[PDB]
């Protein structure tokens, strides 16, 4: 039997496309485009670059926004820093620790929400993102629904679409309720948010922070991962995606043949 | 000239390599016959006869050769037939050699004759050699004949004491004497360009590798070599040791051989043992049936010497030893033929069976015991060397090995069968041919010289090649040339160490290398016609056409820029890595283009997959299936499809670190030979990426790069590079999921129950702190709100330990911006042994902007360590920047002020015919400092007529107080001779005032100022004086103080300077009239503090900025990318002229360069250039024949001829006349260009249109590193570019490095910001300030450092001096800090008294250190290092250890010579270590002495010496006196005039008078005169004739005899008999000399001069007790009165002595006896 013709099957895992694309990460930064409120948030281009080259094209990332308001005038919010925490998200969703980011250095910051990528440019704010933003204020007061916003880093053809959405108090109390994870939720409206006023400059810099002992990306080791992790914070910029740390098993696992 | 074609390279290659065979045919000797047989055919080559002893050769003994060579021939009776022809041209001449023989004929003892002859070069009178003298290099062609010949010539020449080794992959090249080495790594060495001007005699070893594809390598050598002899004239041996192949003759060109002289041919009838050949050449094409019929062929062999002789079977891989001797025992016992090999019961059977047992080796168990072995590297060494011996032994019989054994080791057997002549080259990607070199090499192991009467050599080979092996191993395959395949990369390496600037010099350069020679002797064979051969009888054109070929290869590669018409070439950073890393030059074309920031590792790895040398790399259809199972699993991925070579590479470099074994045979060879190239390929890479800045991408490379080295990903634990350890826990600690930094910060067992094993416990705690770690701290100092000055502390916290680290530890010193982005500083950091444990400091500068970034990052990364780093963040939250300068002082638009202004016809005299007006500067501070007394500040551009402004203060003193007396002060001691020599015709020849110099012998010192009305001095000159200012009148008494350049105030030595003018200040303000200051500087950015600090009005403080200097100054600063300095340096040659024809064509230009040499070098290639552009004596202004009056006063032969074409140098070798000779005649305009070194910046008396600075770099032979230009420095060599009666403007380009060029822009067209440093040197100070009571408590310490300027500036920029904050409680406690640091410091050396924690007072050692101006830590050592029982060996070492004699240099060019001198010294010293100033200077000390003639830095270091041992000798004076210590005191009161006359206290007292030979004092030590009273009476007629002078020599002898010291001394006991214990006894000394004194000390051997002082002592002798001294000038008469307290009641008896300080033989004794009661 067997066949008068067969073949053998050749392993062709995915994250090796994905890695190879995501070398060409940094032809995005050069294409980076912006979509009231009263808050107006202000961007350093240099952490967000850094933020796009450090992403993956498909599985989602995310990092905490810190900052303060220009000296005598406080109707603009700076972003001066990016946290980058621990976590492993997918296509739709990011899942970060249920501890906020604590060091001495943010300690003169306010929180200003976080920032994170996503595949495909939607006109709608993800269901997701509604979802964990509400329950990240219900955990954590110090998260002020007039203050804190959502930044989406749409990943467009060879280019790099931002939006920034806060949270309505309609949306609030639905989202730290919600435990349906899908893409039409019960109860999701688009009253559930409204997009704030975003800018680019080039005329301050920003820094990240990055975990003390660990990296930030666990989308190779998801065990180690845990919603009760704990973590320090170091001033450090964070590694690449596909950085040598971050996936220890492709390795070694060719070591042992 | 310019008839160009370009040539296809490739088309002239022999693509063969060594198999291209030249002859077209090939004669056999007689008896040679061939065999047909079935699938092969035969041929057999008869043992030939040797040559019966033709003339009169007899074979010479070892015991007739000279004395000195029959070390390195012990063990050897006579020397063979060669050798024997050979010693005389070999040890009597230095004629270049070449030796042509077959292999065996003992070629190696030629090349030892010669070796041994360079070596008796170096005989010492001690009888040892003088090894930092020569150095010899031998050329061997395989690794494995090198180490074997390092242990040969290690042991040959032991007794020599002379070190041989080969060169790992730099102390040991200095360290050995003969280095041996393959020509590759001797290529690589001399490409970088040290140590190899020592070289004096080179051997090429199997020369006869030229017809190799490595034969370029030994062309490249020796054109390298042979060029440099005629740019050099240090003429180098050249010994070639060759085989037996024709051209030997043009080899002998190649070499420079004379062939009447040292060419030596002996044929293959001269091998030592006759050699039957046998040829087997298999007809049979088909790989299978090949295969059986090779092992058919084998097999017989094998059976003819069965049982009679040892078969030695070569084959070419380590696998194929086990299968062929497997496989021909195996068809033995199928025919059972194994009992002809061994005996079956005789001793050879047993041996072979017992050791087989103990072998340990797997496949050598299998084959021992039946007679069988193998040999190859894989195996173990006391394997081989067990095969070695069981064969020698004549135990093993048939023995299958590879080429290695054959050049390693010397085993030669009776049959020598050569299996197969096929070898797999994966450089070539196909099975290729043996190599000529291997077949001559195992084919020459047939045969021992000893049993052996013949040897039978057999080799099988394809039918094919049966002509080439014939013709290689008789005598007929011609040596040609391989060298226009590697063209291209040797003249790029060439053109990057400067030999080759253009065509021409590279048509030179071809001239020299073995293609020309075979070029001109067989045109046909290289593409040459024979009628083109004589269109160009010389091969002009046709070397022109190749280089004109190979620099466009490298033009269109950008390794090289290349001006097609003027033939000029240009040096490129890309140029220059592919030679130092050995890249051919298509593959650093490909890094250029694929090499960006933003490279991901995927990118990366294709990157070095594209490298050329992998070019012939295929991908083979056995290979897919293997090569596909690994794509599929990479952890790096592959973009590229399996068909591409490029993804076969890149997957066998990931699977070489993975330590993955592959099963595919090529594959395997691919792997290592791309793996081993991985190394200096990928280490090219990372030094492109670092220069550049790429901070992603260094990180990338350099892991890459240690990844290949440790084989292993960075994924894994760092404890795997301790290959000491069993390996499965690792693997565990790996599994276990906890960083590795968690294991610090743990208790030694903790471990165990993390890993499982406290069976392994405190195994892992060792291992894990004996892994580098190194912490980090940082200090801000910030400069500007644009420039920081980072002070990097590192700190080791691990534990050395030689066996792991080695000799030392490398890392890389990182400075990344805010993104990780940008490498904005990076600097190599070594970690020696030695300091494994104390901090280190780094410090380094960094720009910043006024959105003050976040935070930068320091990066300390290992060098060769895996996941080895420490990276600190530098925050700028808490930066305190300070604040923005004042604006400058505007220039006014004044009317020039005429010279009748002064309004005084004497003062007008001064300037009248000099210049018409003042300069606008001047003009403005005019009426200030002629028409005030008010403290006034100038600060101005250097060149903006600043002396003048101080001669307006002195002017205006003189005409107030007639006889006023001013104290000038300048930092640099060239200014103060120059000023000197300026103002002493001003104001003493024209005005009639006393100007001196302060010469800085206060025995002279304070003689000066209280007879001068101007005192030029130093800073630390003026402070010894300064600081006894409270009994001395002539320093309070000083109607006016002019400070110059008080902008050196930051640099090393500004401290000095800071205190002596914050004591001027101190001392006015307690003086009720005040001293009126004036302070002159460059432009100041902060010059508001400078004013403040010394009391200067702001109407009257005039800060001008660099933009007012009265001559323009057009300034260019020109960057360069190369970072190797001598690389650098050559790609600025001829843009100094470019420089010179473009800003100033015909006036006059001065050009500053790093070092001495350089000057040479640089004044040669101006002219060099010039005359290229037959421009020949343009910059030569004066007729020739009007020069040589000026010119041949000269030693220097070299600057003779530059001066000829107008180019002079200057530099602190040369002579102080020769130096004002060519400074004048570039003063007149005879020449119009002169080359300065940076060192005499501060001297030169020259000024001229145009100033070039040639790199703002030097190398110190201290730190062994490259520093930084003070910025002090520059500034005075811009200064040169202003001519203001000359020229419009003024021009200076500065070529520096590329990094450099933001720090100049921002501090040269700016005013330049100083700080102060009186912080970090406070003891030597505060302790004078104690000593004269001027500071008694803490809080005096305190309102002290109110009066400096170290003060001032921590208000202004606090985090510069490390503070927190300007509140006055912040200060208060850094300086009180500061102030019980200082404190605690001195009462530590008991210098001082700390009383409370607050009273303080001087104590006698620090008063001592105070008075004669010396480090409060020399006088600590001082005083715990001298007895009662101290003689002048001892005194000469004390006062050598002082820590002023700490900077003396160590150059190591004189280790011998200060070896041998202190065989030569009298006084012979304990632990002889020549790594020490202090020891050095010892010898100095004693060469003086002993008036010993030394080299001219060594007599100019001593002449530094000694300017400070007088005031060193006083203080041992003060201390062993003070201590009760008579015999040492006196014996140190003797040194200083035994220092002073450069004698000893046993040498003859007449050796003081001049002229007095070394002899002819002897000629009357016979007689009876031993006094200089004895000279002085005697008479004339009768004196005149005993002295054999002249004329003139006879008034030097007198002049000294009348200023020679005659005193008449009284002394008188006060009651001398009222007198009882405790009662005063006073002794009264009255001292009168003969007539007077009319000039000071005559003492020509020493550099100051000196006054006559004296001492009164009073001591018991036998008791060894000093009771009573004083110290004393005098004038004529003097009284001095000597007192003491009466001891016991008795009779002692005293002694009284009279001696002096300057002259030996004038001392006085005088005993007397007191009663006392
Ligand atoms: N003068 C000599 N007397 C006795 N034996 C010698 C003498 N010279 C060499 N032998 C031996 O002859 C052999 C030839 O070695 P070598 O010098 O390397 O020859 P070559 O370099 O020409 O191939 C050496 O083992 C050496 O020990
Ligand atoms: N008023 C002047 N008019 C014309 N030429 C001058 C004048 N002053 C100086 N020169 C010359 O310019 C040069 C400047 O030298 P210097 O006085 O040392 O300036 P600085 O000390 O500021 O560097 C001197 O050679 C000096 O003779
Ligand atoms: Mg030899
Ligand atoms: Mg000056």
């Amino acid at each position: 039997p067997l066949g008068s013709m067969t073949q053998t099957f050749s392993s062709k895992t995915e994250w090796r496309v994905r890695a190879i694309s995501a070398a060409n990460l940094h032809l995005r930064t050069n294409h980076i485009y912006v979509s009231e409120t009263g808050y107006t948030y202000i961007l350093p281009k240099n952490v967000l670059k850094k933020f796009i080259c450090i992403s993956d094209l498909r599985a989602q990332i995310a990092g905490y926004l810190y900052g303060v308001s220009p000296p005598d005038n406080p109707q603009v919010k700076e972003i001066r820093c990016i946290v980058m925490v621990p976590q492993w998200g997918t296509h739709q969703t990011v899942h970060l620790p249920g501890q906020l980011p604590q060091h001495e250095y943010l300690k003169e910051m306010e929180p200003l929400g976080w920032i994170h990528t996503q595949p495909n440019e939607s006109p709608q704010l993800s269901p997701q993102d509604v979802t964990t933003h509400a329950k990240i204020m219900a955990d954590n007061p110090s998260w002020d629904g007039e203050k804190t916003i959502i930044i989406t880093c749409s990943f467009t053809p060879g280019s790099c679409t931002l939006t920034a959405y806060k949270l309505t108090p309609s949306g609030y109390e639905w989202g730290r309720q919600n435990t349906d994870k899908g893409n039409n939720p019960k109860g999701y409206l688009p009253s559930h948010y409204e997009r704030v006023q975003m800018l680019l400059s080039d005329r301050f810099l920003g820094f990240f922070m990055v975990p003390a002992q660990s990296s930030w990306n666990y989308n190779f080791m998801g065990v180690r991962h845990d919603p009760n992790m704990k973590y320090e914070l170091q001033l450090a910029n964070p590694k690449e995606f596909y950085h040598e740390v971050h996936r220890p098993s492709h390795f070694l696992n060719f070591a042992l043949l | 000239l310019a008839p160009r074609q370009v040539l296809d390279l490739e088309d002239l290659v022999f693509t063969q390599g060594s198999h291209f065979m030249a002859n077209k045919r090939c004669q056999l000797p007689d008896g040679s016959f061939r065999r047909q047989r079935k699938g092969y055919e035969e041929v057999h080559v008869p043992a030939l006869k040797p040559k019966p002893f033709g003339s009169e050769e007899q074979l010479l003994p070892v015991e007739k050769l000279p004395k000195y060579a029959q070390a390195g021939f012990e063990g050897f009776k006579t020397l063979n037939r060669i050798q024997s022809k050979l010693y005389r041209a070999a040890l009597e001449t230095d004629e270049n050699l070449l030796l042509c023989a077959p292999t065996g004929a003992g070629k190696t003892n030629v090349a030892l004759m010669c070796m041994l002859r360079e070596i008796g070069k170096h005989i010492n009178m001690d009888g040892t050699i003088n090894v930092d003298d020569f150095k010899i290099i031998y050329i061997a062609p395989m690794r494995s004949l090198v180490q074997e010949m390092v242990g040969s010539f290690g042991k040959r020449l032991a007794t020599y004491g002379i070190t041989v080794a080969e060169l790992t992959g730099k102390e040991e090249i200095s360290a050995t004497q003969i280095i041996v080495c393959t020509p590759e790594k001797w290529d690589i060495i001399t490409r970088k360009g040290t140590y190899t001007q020592l070289v004096r005699l080179i051997i090429l070893d199997e020369i006869h590798l030229l017809h190799d594809d490595r034969g370029p390598v030994l062309e490249a050598l020796v054109a390298r070599a042979i060029r440099n002899i005629e740019m050099t004239q240090e003429d180098v041996r050249l010994i070639g040791l060759s085989a037996t192949l024709p051209n030997y003759e043009d080899v002998a060109t190649f070499l420079r051989v004379d062939p009447a002289k040292g060419l030596f041919y002996f044929d293959n009838s001269f091998r030592p043992v006759p050699l039957e050949q046998t040829y087997v050449g298999i007809t049979e094409k088909k790989a299978i049936k090949r295969f059986q019929i090779m092992n058919e062929i084998v097999y017989e062999k094998i059976m003819e010497h069965a049982g009679k002789n040892q078969v030695l079977v070569f084959v070419h891989s380590r696998k194929e030893t086990g299968k062929t001797a497997r496989a021909i025992r195996d068809m033995c016992l199928e025919k059972d033929t194994l009992g002809l090999f061994l005996r079956e019961g005789s001793a050879s059977t047993e041996v072979l069976r017992t050791e087989a047992e103990q072998c340990k080796n797997l496949e050598l168990k299998d084959l021992l015991p039946y007679g069988f072995a193998i040999h190859h590297a894989g195996m173990t060494r006391v394997d081989r060397t067990l095969v070695e011996d069981l064969f020698a032994d004549k135990h093993i019989q048939v023995l299958v090995s590879t080429a290695t054994l054959a050049w390693g080791v010397n085993l030669p057997a009776h049959t020598v069968i050569i299996k197969g002549t096929q070898v797999y080259s994966p450089e070539k990607g196909r099975w290729t041919e043996l190599g000529a070199l291997d077949i001559l090499q195992m084919l020459g192991r047939a045969g021992r010289p000893q049993y052996d009467t013949k040897g039978e050599g057999i080799l099988i080979t394809s039918h094919g090649e049966l002509q080439y092996y014939l013709s290689l191993l008789n005598q007929q395959l011609p040596i040609e040339s391989q060298m226009v395949s590697k063209l291209p990369d040797m003249l790029n390496a060439e053109i990057v160490l400067g030999n080759v600037q253009n065509a021409k010099d590279a048509v030179n350069w071809l001239g020299y290398a073995y293609l020309y020679i075979r070029m001109l002797r067989s045109p046909t064979l290289y593409g040459i016609s024979h009628d083109d051969l004589k269109g160009d009888p010389l091969l002009d054109q046709r070397r022109l056409d190749l280089v004109h070929t190979a620099a466009l290869m490298l033009d269109k590669n950008n390794l090289v820029k290349y001006d097609k018409k003027t033939g000029n070439f240009q040096v490129t950073e890309l140029g220059r890595i592919a030679s130092h890393y050995y890249i051919t030059n298509d593959t650093v074309q490909t890094y250029n283009q694929l090499l960006k920031p933003t490279l991901s590792e995927i990118e990366l790895f294709r990157v070095f997959s594209l490298s050329s040398e992998f070019k012939n790399i295929t991908v083979r259809e056995e290979e897919k299936l293997e090569l596909q199972k690994l794509l599929e699993r990479v952890p790096i991925p592959v973009k590229e499809s399996i068909e591409e070579p490029s993804a076969k590479i890149n997957v066998l470099l990931q699977a070489f670190i993975s330590q993955l074994k592959l099963e595919g045979f090529a594959l395997m060879a691919d792997m290592v030979y791309v793996t081993q190239s991985a190394g200096r390929l990928m280490r090219a890479i990372f030094e492109i990426v670092l220069n550049r800045g790429w901070a992603q991408l260094t990180d990338k490379t350099l892991n890459l790069c240690k990844m290949i080295d440790k084989r292993m990903w960075q994924s894994m634990c760092p404890l795997r590079q301790f290959r000491k350890l069993p390996e499965e826990v690792v693997k565990k600690i790996e599994k276990k999921n906890f960083p590795f930094e968690r294991l610090y910060d743990l208790n030694h067992n903790e471990i165990g129950e993390l890993i499982r094993m406290p069976k392994m416990g405190k195994t892992i705690h060792k291992y894990v702190h004996l892994f580098p770690k190194l912490e980090l701290s940082v200090h801000l100092q910030p400069i500007t709100r644009s420039t920081l000055k980072v002070e990097l502390t590192i700190t080791p916290d691990f534990q050395w330990d030689e066996k792991v680290h080695g000799s030392s530890e490398a890392f890389w010193i990182l400075v990344e911006d805010v993104d990780s982005e940008v490498i904005l500083h990076h600097e190599y950091f070594l970690l020696k042994a030695k300091y494994a444990q104390d901090e280190h400091l780094i410090t380094f500068f960094v720009p910043v902007f006024e959105p003050l970034p976040p935070q930068y990052f320091i990066r300390v990364v290992s060098d060769r360590w895996l996941s080895c780093e420490t990276q600190l963040p530098v925050s700028f939250r808490h930066l305190i920047l300070p604040e923005k300068y004042p604006p400058p002082t505007e220039l006014l638009d004044l009317q020039p002020l005429p010279v009748s202004a002064l309004r005084n016809s004497a003062f007008e005299s001064l300037y009248q015919d000099k210049f018409p007006f003042f300069n606008p500067i001047q003009t403005q501070v005019f009426n200030t400092v002629y028409n005030s007394d008010d403290n006034v500040f100038v600060g101005a551009p250097t060149g903006s007529g600043k002396t003048i402004c101080a001669e307006f203060a002195i002017l205006r003193m003189l005409l107030q107080s007639s006889e006023g007396r001013c104290v000038y002060i300048t930092p640099m001691e060239a200014l103060a001779e120059q000023v000197y020599m300026d103002w002493y015709e001003k104001f003493q020849d024209r005005l009639n005032k006393k100007v001196v110099l302060l010469t800085g012998e206060t025995s002279t010192d304070l003689k000066l100022l209280g007879k001068g009305n101007i005192i030029i001095s130093t800073p630390e000159k003026w402070d010894i004086l300064s600081r006894r200012w409270k009994q001395r009148k002539n320093v309070q008494n000083i109607n006016l103080f002019v400070v110059d350049e008080v902008h050196l105030i930051g640099g090393e030595n500004g401290p000095v300077l800071e205190v002596i003018c914050s004591r001027m200040r101190y001392i006015s303000s307690q003086i009720e009239r005040p001293i009126r200051i004036v302070a002159l500087s460059s432009s100041l950015s902060n010059a508001k503090d400078v004013a403040h600090w010394l009391g200067c009005s702001a109407t009257s403080t005039f800060n001008f900025h660099p933009n007012v200097r009265p001559v323009p100054l057009e300034l260019h600063i020109q960057g360069f990318n190369i970072s190797h300095t001598q690389t650098r340096l050559l790609s600025m040659a001829k843009p100094v002229y470019h420089a010179i024809t473009k800003h100033s064509p015909k006036k006059p230009v001065i050009v500053f360069v790093p070092s001495r040499k350089q000057t040479r070098l640089t004044a040669i290639d101006i002219l060099t250039t010039c005359a290229a552009d037959i421009q020949r004596q343009r910059f030569l202004h004066c007729t020739e024949k009007d020069l040589i009056p000026y010119l041949e006063k000269l030693s220097d032969s070299t600057l003779k001829e530059t001066l000829l074409n107008g180019v002079g140098y200057l530099h602190e070798g040369l002579s102080p006349m020769e130096r004002r000779l060519v400074e004048q005649l570039f003063s007149s305009g005879a020449i119009q260009v002169v080359v300065a070194s940076r060192s005499l910046c501060w001297g030169m008396n020259v000024a001229a249109h145009l100033v070039i600075i040639m790199d703002t770099q030097y190398y110190n032979g201290k730190i062994h590193a490259y520093v930084d230009y003070p910025i002090y420095d520059v500034l005075q060599m811009v200064g040169h570019a202003n001519r203001p009666l000359q020229d419009d403007e003024g021009r200076c380009v500065i070529m520096c490095q590329g990094s450099k060029k933001d720090f100049f822009k921002k501090f040269l067209y700016e005013p330049l910001p100083v700080e102060s440093h009186l912080d970090h040197c406070m003891h030597d100070h505060f302790n004078a300030e104690i000593v004269t009571k001027t500071i008694e408590n803490k809080q005096d310490a305190v309102d002290y450092l109110t009066w400096t300027f170290l003060y001032r500036r921590m208000t202004q920029n606090p985090n510069y001096y490390n503070l927190q904050g300007i509140s006055h409680r912040h200060l208060s406690d850094h300086l009180s800090e500061l102030v019980e640091q200082t404190l605690s410091d001195l009462e530590q050396s008991k210098c001082i008294s700390i009383e409370d924690e607050m009273d303080v007072a001087p104590l006698n050692l620090g008063m001592i250190a105070a008075y004669y101006y010396i480090n409060y830590t020399t006088i600590e050592l001082f005083s715990m290092s001298l007895n009662a029982k101290t003689k002048v060996r001892g005194l000469i070492e004390i006062i050598s250890n002082a820590a002023e004699y700490e900077n003396i240099p160590i150059r190591h060019h004189e280790d011998n010579l200060l070896r041998q001198l202190a065989q030569k010294v009298p006084h012979k010293l304990n632990n002889p270590k020549f790594n020490d100033p202090h020891v050095k200077t010892n010898l100095l000390l004693q060469a003086h002495l002993s008036r010993m003639q030394l080299s001219a830095e060594l007599q100019s270091d001593t002449e530094e010496i000694l300017s400070k041992a007088i005031r060193l000798i006083q203080a041992c004076v003060d201390v062993l006196s003070s201590n009760g210590w008579l015999s040492p005191a006196l014996a140190a009161m003797e040194l200083a005039q035994m220092v002073t006359q450069a004698m000893w206290s046993k040498d003859s007292y007449l050796k003081q008078l001049p002229h007095f030979t070394s002899e002819h004092i002897k000629r009357c030590t016979d007689k009876g005169v031993e006094s200089v009273f004895d000279i002085m009476e005697m008479e004339d007629e009768e004196r005149n004739a005993l002295l054999q002078l002249t004329d003139s020599q006879i008034a030097d002898v007198a002049r000294f005899c009348n200023r020679y010291p005659n005193i008449e001394l009284s002394y008188e006991v006060v009651d001398k008999d009222s007198i009882r214990s405790g009662g005063p006894v006073v002794v009264l000394v009255q001292l009168e000399r003969e007539e007077e004194v009319t000039g000071p000390v005559i003492a020509p051997l020493f550099p100051q001069k000196r006054e006559e002082g004296w001492w009164v002592v009073i001591g018991d002798a036998k008791s060894n007790s000093l009771i009573s001294i004083k110290r004393l000038t005098l004038q004529q008469k003097a009284k001095v009165k000597l007192d003491f307290v009466a001891p016991a009641t008795g009779a002692h008896n005293y002694t009284l002595y009279f001696m002096s300080d300057a002259y030996m033989g004038c001392d006085q004794e005088y005993k007397f006896s007191v009663d006392v009661k």
